[PDB]
């Protein structure tokens, strides 16, 4: 799944992996 | 006395071509007079010899594609320490990071001017091309995705567009970054090396030079679920090398495969299912895994650790990353038996 910009991603799903490394 | 070197993973060996390492000390002068004593002696034989590069920097030496025959003659000359056939690797604000990949799509939205591609490319003819390459840009310093929003990045090309290049090429990439230095001195440098192929003792040699010389090297530990000191530059002691872990905190599954493992591994760090720039168009984002992708954040949280304590030695760094880092959340299960000692049970994390 390619996805055209970053607000079709978070509807599809703030990423785990940058939450997880404490980013947020 | 000087040896000999082919990689032990045969299907990745590159026969005909040699890196000709002089001991330490050796000069740029005497380097080309010892090239050229062997393709004038190789020439009394009747071979033919080309000089493709000659080190400086880091270390002497010279890239020759010659004839095997012609070893043990080059083993024989003075100031050589070894000699290593070339062999295939394969993908994975006031400090710099350089990335050694495929090419990248610099005008993507995420990295649209953090990046600056440099002029070096040393890649091997093939048997998208810039895929793995913009998503590692991507989840180092994205605008939206990225790790260290706040770093400046730049590329060298060592990974053609199947992701494939070699130790030799790797080797003309790292000096590049060195000689770019000395030309031009900024403030700490971080080396993202997303890329693996066999143990090689040049590629580890030149990884610890560079690492003596005081600039940050974070490799991925590999996909071969495999114990990583079996690979390069994951193998290279003073390189932080990077396994992947999931949001589940198990070590990362690459269908047959998966993250490597063992003491050559430092730390662990997000390399499942990573959102990152996609170079199919400027604005689209794609998932992928791999140590490639853990070791980006690796690098970032490094480029972010230094930025705020930029006097930080690359021991002191390391303690800063092992301090950090979640404490033993990783499943150990996932890992051969022998290896759960062995392997460090921690996942990267920035300071709170
Ligand atoms: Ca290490
Ligand atoms: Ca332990």
């Amino acid at each position: 799944t390619v996805f055209t910009s970053w607000e079709e991603y978070l509807d599809w799903v703030m990423p785990w992996n940058l939450v997880r490394i404490g980013l947020l | 006395t000087a040896t000999f070197h082919r990689c032990a993973k045969d299907p990745w060996r590159l026969p005909g071509t040699y890196v000709v390492v002089l001991k330490e000390e050796t000069h740029l002068s005497q380097s080309e007079r010892t090239a050229r004593r062997l393709q004038a002696q190789a020439a009394r034989r009747g071979y033919l010899t080309k000089i493709l590069h000659v080190f400086h920097g880091l270390l002497p030496g010279f890239l020759v594609k010659m004839s095997g025959d012609l070893l043990e003659l080059a083993l024989k000359l003075p100031h050589v320490d070894y000699i290593e056939e070339d062999s295939s690797v394969f993908a994975q604000s006031l400090v710099e990071v350089y990335l050694l990949d495929t090419s990248i799509q610099s005008d993507h939205r995420e990295i649209e001017g953090r990046v600056m591609v440099t002029d070096f490319e040393n890649v091997p003819e093939e048997d998208k091309c810039d895929s793995h390459g913009t998503h590692l840009a991507g989840v180092v310093s994205g605008r939206d995705a990225g790790v260290a929003k706040g770093a400046s990045m730049r590329s060298l090309r060592v990974l053609n567009c199947q992701g494939k290049g070699t130790v030799s090429g790797t080797l003309i990439g790292l000096e590049f970054i060195r000689k770019s230095q000395l030309v031009q001195p900024v403030g700490p440098l971080v080396v993202l090396l997303p890329l693996a192929g066999g143990y090689s003792r040049v590629l580890n040699a030149a990884c610890q030079r560079l690492a003596r010389a005081g600039v940050v090297l974070v490799t991925a530990a590999g996909n071969f679920r495999d114990d990583a000191c079996l690979y390069s530059p994951a193998s290279a002691p003073e390189v932080i090398t990077v396994g992947a872990t999931n949001a589940q905190d198990q070590p990362v599954t690459l269908g047959t495969l998966g993250t490597n493992f063992g003491r050559c591994v430092d730390l662990f760090a997000p390399g499942e299912d990573i959102i990152g720039a996609s170079s199919d168009c400027s604005t689209c984002f794609v998932s992928q895994s791999g140590t490639s992708q853990a070791a980006a954040h690796v690098a970032g949280i490094a480029a972010m650790m230094l930025s705020a304590e930029p006097e930080l030695t690359l021991a002191e760094l390391r303690q800063r990353l092992i301090h950090f880092s979640a404490k033993d959340v990783i499943n150990e299960a996932w890992f051969p038996e022998d290896q759960r000692v062995l392997t460090p049970n921690l996942v990267a994390a920035l300071p709170p």
